[PDB]
């Protein structure tokens, strides 16, 4: 029963040709994909790419590994992979990819009566994607997966996802730390270069950053720092260096804090939602600073309207505060 | 001589792309592990490194031999002759063989022809932690593996009767992180061409809280106490007073950030932000007891009185009771 | 300062070798291009030959086969040798360096440039 | 069955065939025709002065050995078929750490027609070296290049040309711009010959220009500085009677300086000049210690000369402001002109 | 012509040639010579608690069947000529990521003599563990091992000796030293058995003693230390009147000792007891904060009882430089003896 | 006239042993050696090594390979190098080291008629090198390359430089940002080993360090910070917070200088040259500090005498650092 097995195998592999397409010179060979998502790690801004774990799949027929007389779907070790034709699938944004390797190649070869082909792999990508940070932390980054054959044109192969809209799986069990994947999309469709027009297959995800990290590490910092500088209004204007070392501690602190969250992503030249409230919020401590700077230089001459602006800015800056953070934080969110 | 003989005879016709027993029942395969050491765990990229000695036994009908010979102790160049099965660790991020000097792998085969074959691996597999209670959290990492390409009509994997042993415990990599215990199961995962038998492993993890208390809590309660000092300086001191006031609050503010290197950008609150929160408003409250004070010291010099004595007694009494709630709910409630 | 000083040159009659060399001082030029102009009388200023740091050498389609350029690194000069001269060929010849921006063959690329040379080729 | 046909083509074509031998050899050169199709230009890394690039780089030439006549005139085949025959052997003259994809499978195409002509385009990632003069960071601009030759073959064997016009036979994606603080305002394509200890060799040259965008560095650098300077000057119009409340002004200005004089050279390579951002920390440094030197002229000459101490006040309260400003006109009109 | 000679002797001793079957085996005990020497010992990480070292490992054993009669008593062969006989499969048993050296060529040699012996060299560079004790950092010494031995033949099979005597089978270059901040003191040189579920292995084993070297951190950690504290006592000397001047002394040491105490654990791996640094830092934080503590006795005391604000004032400008001496000797001398 | 060389090139293969070294058993093979240094970068003292890429070529005589009828230099596809023998060259000091493969294995061999065979190959290779900073960063350096067969001995293989002191060319090209090689040398001779006696080669380089970067980055910052804590000396002395402001803030930051420039370099347990000058500089802001205490101290009783400390403070403070200047530029240059 086993010695059968042998002979129809060696039968089949005997004059195969693994430079031929299946149908070459006929009808393009259809290819059916299917994607199991493992985990997905290390989405950087700073290079600007994101790391997949999948079990990709493909799923086509070949008429000349078909058998009969064997009621069972072979699974074939997998260096006989070596020995037969398989679509030469590439990724266009993959960076960096490899096959797992222990303990032996992570890869399926199973054959069944009718010639059709299952080929399977174990595939840890980094892909490309460029993402706008304009309304960094705030922002909603969409990072694709490009699948396409390298060397056959539409007139000798074609692509599908097997399962229509099921055919990726594993989406819903993905925990990103400082995200959460609103959605997933499948596209088929063409793509023509200078020697061609070839098949792509496309799985997209939309991804919603977590705010509240960033609420713990730079907005509370900074919301504390500028309520601490109106302490400078309830001290007498004649401690000029109370208030002095009061408004310059908190305005150097501000700067400190703005230069150091800039160090730890790309060097983008336009200005991020974090920006704009680090620069709000400085200009509350500047002034603050300033007013102080008018009130020491008039209380001499006249000290009534040195002491009438420290109680209006008790009053107006902490009121215009909240409507900075009222207009900012309702134009963003 | 005639080793060379029963050798040649055995790999005659031999067709390793099948495996034992292909049509007739599935293939049991033997699972043995050795740990060599459970290097460090990585909670920034959620991830431990492991170093093991994996073995797998099976039995294979077309490997027998009659002599007096009773087991053939081959090395790695046989590996690659005859049907192995294609074990893989499915939560694996970076995995490799040992390759010097000689690939690491062992073959021995008996006359009945029961095969066990040997490995030396190295892991980096999968781990995702729950930093709540960060940094008196307890995890249990685990190391899956299966076979990729065949069912469990095909393989079945099975635990020894000494399945996963440990060497010394104290020479592994963990710093942060002891070593409590570990278990073995046996489950089945249904995937899209199959179902398989999956074999797990758990290790148990505790971690150890005397880096953090160096690194951070120390120096944030005593960052608490400086703020204290002000208390009893005397009120009309107005620059020593702010100065010893304003800087408490940048130190706590420095505290928080380098605390929050070691963790994940995770979106929630662990517990060592909920301590250095709060040491944060008490060192703010510091320095608001005094504009307060120093704005009453010439309207109600008798109010402003009695308002450091308070503060003297009431701000030490108040953080020693935050104290006493915060260490019994995360040692002994959780 | 930075000077691009040219030596060489003078008077040849119907063909033969006139080498042509340019001395640069105050400031080293390993990294950057050294290349060869020519501005015949009224014509226009017009790219002869060009190297870069790497060797690599880019010639006019006027003069390709005919001038050889080289550079010595170690002196910070750039040598053009000129054979099989005609009366055509005869004009004043710049020397340059740059950085290649927007082109090398482009005069507006080189921020340095020599006084010129006269060649008069007599036939 | 139908196949077979193809079978006997592909071994009758390989039959006797050679691989070690290029077309044409003992008789003729070997052109080779190329063009690159840029995907994404990559990175730029000031600290490592190189670039990243990916491309279909494709060739093609002329083999008389393997012309064949049967039902298709084109014969679009696996990429192992490549390892079968002679293919040129190029490489990037200043290239550093380069990968030819082969994930899932190698990527490369082969499509012989039936005079012999191939076709054979494989697709790289490029880390090439572009040198880079920092004197005018950071609005300088580069010309980073791309340089490719045989290694082996010097050009009486084998000569590159442009499939088309030079100009168009290097095209970039629209799409493909993975630069964040450079701008890519175009590209120039040439040719030219370098001669080796062994030979000379066609060498095909692209240059690619970037311009850097000043953006990031307004944040970081220029406006800090632009605001301590005038901080330090807030402390003109205190009374002179603030001596404490004065030389925390003066102190923590020059302070500041210092960090971000430091912190400004961090993405840098390490280079023995100064960049334009050197000059403008250096003379706001100049600012700032020069309003602390101030204040303690004031403060020397108060309860001596009283009159003579308000005198340089008032003017301070003028000429800070207005040379500071008059500096920043001077020196963006300089730089910005280029 | 002699060169076809040596041809058919090789192809001899090819002849039939079994690489799966050790030398002796059925009939004895394939014994391995083996030395090492070690051209560079290459660098500590205490973070990763490894170290490397590069070595020409030697390994010598007799094979009968590769007996031969010529013009020659030794062929010095290609390394290719080593796959296809039998080695044996040494592992190192701490090894982690280690590299055999491919460039230009497998950096083996092979030597075959008339009676059979054969040379197997190698040139490696091992990555091996060396578990490290911190509790005495930065004045600790480590004994780092390298052990070896077969990975599938027990004691009964293959064993492992040294080539000469144990102490001088390991041999280091004299000036192969590419130790930053520890010193080689010497090694111990030993075999020992293994035993395993599988049986029972030979090990050989190689104890490298380091010991690091201080002056580093006297100069990064205890000097800023011991400058912070004497400058936390300067404060004793200003008089009463500044209250505010004592308050910026104080606080500001204070936070200094901090951020000296960060710092200085950036370097070691975070472990999760207090080395003999983490003492010191301790101690320097006890004396900056008790000056501080200090002021505010003498500023509470001023206003009611004048004259014993002095007495404590005069009695620490004596205390706290006698103390801060004492407790220095009582630590060095304590950690610099064990 | 082609399938001649594809005749002649087959009969050179047919019963070539690739394990027997030209003139086996015999006078040993002599070969020459080319280096075409292509670029340096990378030196670094952290990793106490360099970077180094150049076009290696191998020249030597094989008998075997000599062939007749011809007149052409044979240059083959760089895969028939797998089939000849080739010296076993390697670098001693190569920590890490990849010859380049794109498009195809950077690697060149070419036939001559009398059997020489040329053999090149591109590799970049990161040496090492350690470092003595002690004059740092004023100091120079002499870093190396060895080159050694690794199993013939001085009985079966010779090295010589090809074409005498002109063999490694392309160093005068170098523009390395932080050094500048002084000189190049070639060196050869035999070393010996307990295996037997082996021909090396060695080539080394001497950079010297540029001081223009430091300067800006640890000099002047230095000399500032000093020069600011000298404004202290022209306060009125019974400004006693400000002058304590002054004199500790400039403390504190010389500290801070000098732990920042330790972060970037090895855990080194001597002296560098630079670390001298930021504890001379250390020294002569706590002295500045230490004189106001002394002033503080005694101006009650004699204020007389603390104005005079006061004025000659104001000439010894900058006398003395620009002597310290003199020494210190005078002894490490
Ligand atoms: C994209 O392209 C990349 C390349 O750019 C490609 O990666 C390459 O993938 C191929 C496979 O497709 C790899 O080739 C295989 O490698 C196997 C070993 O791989 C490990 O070791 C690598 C280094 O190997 C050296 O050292 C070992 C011993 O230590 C030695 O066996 C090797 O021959 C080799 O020795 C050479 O080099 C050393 C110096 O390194 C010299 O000292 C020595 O003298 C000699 O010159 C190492 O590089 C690998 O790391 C890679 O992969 C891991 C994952 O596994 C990854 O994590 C890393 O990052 C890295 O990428 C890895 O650790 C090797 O065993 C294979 O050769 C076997 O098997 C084949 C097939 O059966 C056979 O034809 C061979 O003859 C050979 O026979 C084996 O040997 C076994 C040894 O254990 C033995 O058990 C078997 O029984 C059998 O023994 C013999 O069998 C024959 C025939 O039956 C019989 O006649 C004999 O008598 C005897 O019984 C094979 O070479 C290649 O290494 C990869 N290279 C790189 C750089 O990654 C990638 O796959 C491509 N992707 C895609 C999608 O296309
Ligand atoms: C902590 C900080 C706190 C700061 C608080 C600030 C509060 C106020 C807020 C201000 C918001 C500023 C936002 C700036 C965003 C970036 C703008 C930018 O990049 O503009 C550039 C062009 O502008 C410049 O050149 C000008 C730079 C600034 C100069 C300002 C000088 C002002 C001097 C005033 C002196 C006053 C003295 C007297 C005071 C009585 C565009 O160039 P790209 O298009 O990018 O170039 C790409 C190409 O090169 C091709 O590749
Ligand atoms: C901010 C900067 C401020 C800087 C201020 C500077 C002021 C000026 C002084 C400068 C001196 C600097 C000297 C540094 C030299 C390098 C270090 C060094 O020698 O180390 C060692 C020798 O040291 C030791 O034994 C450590 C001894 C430490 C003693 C400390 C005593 C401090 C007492 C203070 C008392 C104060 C009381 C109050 C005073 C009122 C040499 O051996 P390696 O090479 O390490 O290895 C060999 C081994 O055998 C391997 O095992
Ligand atoms: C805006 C926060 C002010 C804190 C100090 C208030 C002091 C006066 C209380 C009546
Ligand atoms: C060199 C340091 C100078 C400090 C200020 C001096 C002011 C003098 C006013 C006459
Ligand atoms: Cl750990
Ligand atoms: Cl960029």
């Amino acid at each position: 029963n086993m010695s059968f097995v042998k002979e129809t195998v060696d039968k089949l592999l005997k004059g195969y040709d693994i430079r031929l397409r299946p149908d070459f010179g006929g009808p393009p060979v259809c290819v059916g994909m299917n994607i199991d998502i493992a985990s997905i790690d290390m989405v950087s801004e700073v290079n600007m790419d994101y790391t997949l774990t999948m079990y990709f799949q493909q799923y086509w027929r070949d008429k000349r590994l078909a058998y009969s007389g064997i009621p069972l779907n072979l699974t074939l070790d997998n260096r006989v992979a070596d020995q037969l034709w398989v679509p030469d699938t590439y990724f266009l944004n993959d960076k960096k990819s490899f096959v797992h390797g222990v303990t032996v190649k992570n890869r399926m070869i199973r054959l069944h009566p009718d010639g059709t082909v299952l080929y399977g792999l174990r595939i840890t990508t980094t892909a490309a994607c460029m993402m706008d940070l304009r309304r960094y932390p705030l922002d909603e980054q969409n990072c694709t997966l490009e699948i396409e054959s390298y060397g056959y044109t539409t007139d000798d192969i074609e692509f599908y996802w097997r399962g229509g809209d099921k055919a990726v799986t594993g989406v819903e069990r993905i925990e990103l730390p400082q995200f959460s994947i609103v959605e997933h999309r499948l596209v088929s469709r063409n793509v023509v270069f200078a020697t061609g027009a070839y098949p792509r297959l496309s799985l997209s995800f939309r991804l919603k950053r977590n705010i509240g990290y960033f609420i713990l590490q730079t907005y509370m910092p900074s919301i504390l720092i500028t309520i601490l500088s109106w302490v400078s209004f309830w001290i007498n204007y004649d401690a000029s260096a109370a208030r002095v070392a009061l408004g310059i501690t908190t305005v150097l602190t501000m700067t400190t804090i703005n230069t150091h969250l800039r160090e730890t992503l790309p060097k983008i030249p336009y200005v991020k939602a974090i920006d704009m409230y680090l620069m709000g919020c400085f200009v509350f401590v500047f002034l603050a600073l300033l007013e102080y700077a008018f009130v020491n230089y008039i209380f001499f001459s006249q000290p009534a309207r040195a002491a009438a602006i420290d109680r209006w800015s008790r009053i107006v800056f902490p009121f215009t505060f909240s409507l900075f953070n009222l207009v900012y934080w309702l134009y963003y969110v | 001589g005639d080793v060379t003989v029963i050798l040649n005879n055995l790999l005659e016709g031999y067709d390793n792309k099948l495996r034992p027993d292909i049509g007739v029942k599935p293939t049991l395969i033997h699972t043995d592990m050795y740990v060599n050491s459970i290097g460090p765990v990585n909670a920034i990229n959620m991830e431990y490194t492991i170093d093991i000695f994996f073995a797998q036994t099976w039995y294979d009908r077309r490997l027998k031999f009659n002599s007096t010979i009773k087991v053939l102790r081959l090395n790695s160049n046989m590996v690659g002759k005859i049907w192995i099965p294609d074990t893989f660790f499915r939560n694996s991020k970076k995995a490799d063989a040992h390759w010097i000097t000689t690939p690491n792998r062992m073959l021995r085969i008996w006359n009945d022809g029961r095969v066990l074959y040997t490995l030396r691996l190295t892991i980096d597999a999968e781990c995702q932690l729950q930093l709540h209670n960060f940094p008196m959290d307890e995890h249990s990492c685990p190391l899956e593996f299966s076979s990729y390409g065949y069912p469990r009509e095909e393989i079945v994997y099975q635990w020894k009767r000494s399945s996963v042993e440990v060497g010394d415990t104290r020479s592994w990599r963990l710093y942060q992180f002891s070593f409590v215990g570990l278990r073995n199961t046996t489950e089945v995962v249904k995937t899209t061409s199959g179902d398989y038998v999956v074999m797990s492993v758990y290790f148990d993890l505790s971690r150890r809280m005397g880096y953090f208390t160096i690194q951070t809590y120390i120096p944030c309660t005593l960052i608490v106490v400086l703020s204290w000092v002000s208390f009893w300086i005397n009120k009309d001191a107005v620059p020593a007073r702010t100065s010893l006031g304003i800087t408490t609050v940048l130190t706590m503010t420095t505290l928080s950030t380098i605390a929050r290197k070691s963790l994940p950008k995770v979106s929630y609150v662990t517990a060592m932000d909920l301590f250095v929160s709060v040491c944060f408003i008490f060192v703010f409250s510091a320095l608001v007891e005094y504009g307060t004070l120093h704005y009453f010291v010439s309207s109600q010099p008798a109010r402003a009185a009695k308002m450091d004595s308070y503060a003297r007694i009431f701000f030490p009494t108040a953080f020693c009771l935050f104290n006493l709630v915060y260490w019994v709910s995360y040692l002994y409630l959780g | 300062q930075v000077q691009l000083q040219e030596s060489g040159g003078g008077l040849v009659q119907a063909g033969g070798s006139l080498r042509v060399s340019c001395a640069a001082s105050g400031r080293t030029f390993t990294t950057y291009i050294m290349a060869w102009f020519r501005q015949a009388p009224g014509k226009e200023r017009e790219f002869l030959a060009a190297m870069d740091q790497g060797r690599i050498q880019y010639y006019g389609d006027s003069v390709r086969g005919r001038f050889t350029i080289s550079r010595d690194y170690a002196k910070n000069s750039v040598d053009l040798q000129l054979d099989g001269l005609r009366p055509e060929d005869t004009a004043v010849y710049y020397c340059a360096a740059g950085a290649g921006f927007w082109g090398l063959r482009t005069a507006s690329s080189y921020h340095y440039w020599g006084q010129g040379t006269q060649v008069t080729v007599s036939s | 069955d139908n196949t077979t046909v193809f079978t006997r083509i592909l071994d009758r074509l390989l039959d006797g065939y050679d691989n070690r031998l290029r077309p044409g050899l003992g008789e003729r050169v070997t052109e080779v025709k190329t063009d690159i199709f840029v995907t994404s230009f990559g990175p730029v890394s000031d600290h490592d002065m190189e670039y990243t690039i990916d491309v279909f780089f494709r060739q093609s030439w002329k083999d008389e050995r393997l012309k064949f006549k049967g039902p298709m005139t084109v014969l679009r085949l696996n990429n192992l078929m490549a390892s079968k025959i002679w293919t040129p052997d190029t490489f990037f003259h200043n290239g550093k750490k380069s990968v030819a994809h082969n994930m899932t499978m190698p990527n490369k195409l082969l499509r012989i027609t039936e005079d012999g002509t191939l076709l054979y385009t494989m697709r790289l990632t490029v880390r090439a070296e572009c040198p880079m003069h920092l004197e005018d960071f950071p609005m300088d601009a580069h010309a980073c290049p791309l340089k490719f030759g045989s290694y082996a073959y010097t050009r009486a064997e084998v000569v590159y040309e442009w499939t088309r016009e030079p100009a168009r036979s290097v095209v970039v994606a629209e799409d493909g711009s993975r630069l964040n603080q450079y701008d890519l305002l175009g590209q120039t394509v040439d040719s030219g010959i370098v001669q080796s200890s062994t030979g000379e060799y066609v060498v095909m040259t692209t240059h690619f220009h970037l311009k850097r965008k000043i953006g990031y560095f307004v944040i970081q650098t220029y406006l800090p500085c632009i605001m301590t300077v005038i901080l330090s000057q807030v402390s003109f119009w205190l009374n002179r009677e603030s001596v404490p409340a004065r030389t925390v002004f003066g102190v923590t200005t020059v302070l500041t300086m210092t960090t971000l004089s430091i912190s400004a050279r961090n993405s840098l390579p390490k280079v023995a000049y100064a960049t334009a951002m050197d000059w403008f920390i250096a003379v706001c440094y100049a600012f700032v210690f020069s309003a602390l030197i101030e204040f303690a002229t004031v403060n020397y000459f108060t309860k001596s000369q009283p009159a003579r101490a308000a005198k340089i006040d008032r003017l301070s309260r003028i000429a800070f402001p207005l040379l500071f400003g008059i500096f920043n006109l001077v020196y963006w009109a300089t730089y910005l002109n280029r």
